[PDB]
């Protein structure tokens, strides 16, 4: 008749509890064994693989595929934010202006030439200079 | 001027991977209880 939970090994009493990886938890204990985020709310998943329960972040940090970064030509962890062009992948610190080294921001303009992004104000000169 | 690009949302590295290993969160009422 009574449930008991699999993080904190202590007896459900409270109003709503919950049910994962065959078995029961309190709201707060279903968490991730990395960071320690509450998987219950915020639509955040849950993943399992070898005894450990994941958040979507720390699942890629141990089970993701890694990619390579087309400016500095270093690898880019599965957990890290990119920003996509075509083909090519980049770490967010390496995403600027080949020519003036500014950061990009959602609404910029930007052309691709081979792997150098060239925002829209530097195109003449970087034309005129490079080709 | 019609190669020109905007830029977006940052995206995740490994996007696409990790559904087969997701597993589902059920939402339970207890039964026995009382204040
Ligand atoms: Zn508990
Ligand atoms: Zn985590
Ligand atoms: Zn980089
Ligand atoms: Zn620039």
């Amino acid at each position: 008749s009574l449930l008991t939970c699999g993080g904190c090994q202590q007896n459900i009493g409270d109003r709503y509890f919950l049910k994962a990886i065959d078995q029961y938890w309190h709201e707060d204990c279903l968490s991730c064994d990395l960071c320690g985020c509450r998987l219950g709310e915020v639509g955040r998943r849950l993943y399992y693989k070898l005894g450990r329960k994941l958040c979507r972040r720390d699942y890629l940090r141990l089970f993701g595929q890694d990619g390579l970064c087309a400016s500095c030509d270093k690898r880019i962890r599965a957990y890290e934010m990119t920003m996509r062009v075509k083909d090519k992948v980049y770490h967010l610190e390496c995403f600027k202006c080949a020519a003036c080294q500014k950061h990009f921001c959602v609404g910029d303009r930007y052309l691709l030439i081979n792997s150098d992004i060239v925002c829209e104000q530097d195109i003449y000169e970087w034309t005129k200079i490079n080709g | 001027v019609p190669d020109v690009m905007v830029v977006g949302e940052p995206t995740l590295m490994g996007g696409e991977f990790g559904d087969e290993d997701e597993r589902l969160i059920t939402r339970l009422e207890n039964t026995q209880f009382d204040a």
